């Protein structure tokens, strides 16, 4: 019924650069690697989010997915406990998160 | 949710 989440923000400014992009899309695609092949995602966040909750693991807490943003939403259709997903861009960057757990 | 980031 909730999933409880975190969440990582590889940020880009208004109308990134070509350049802007692929070193974000990189370093976000090498976090989601890493976070699939037993890396703390908590510590993931501390190290690498630019979102405001990075030193606190970019926990989200527990919700309902629909009242996420729908590309959050969308990705998280039948996600599973441990998984990573992303990386997923917007406006503000390349998001990625992990399912901590659900119930 | 206990914190929801901005897309």
């Amino acid at each position: 019924t909730e999933l409880n989440l975190s969440h990582i923000l590889i940020p880009l400014p208004e109308n990134p650069t070509s350049d802007q992009v692929n070193e974000a899309e990189s370093q976000a695609r090498a976090i989601v690697d890493q976070a699939r092949n037993g890396a703390d995602f908590g510590k993931l966040a501390i190290a690498h989010s630019a979102d405001q909750q990075a030193l606190n693991g970019g926990q989200m807490g527990w919700g309902r997915i629909q009242e996420l943003p729908g590309i959050f939403a969308q990705a998280l259709s039948t996600a599973k406990k441990g998984d990573i997903v992303g990386p997923i861009r917007s406006g503000v960057g390349f998001h990625i998160l992990k399912v901590n757990d659900l119930r | 949710w206990e914190y929801i980031p901005n897309v």
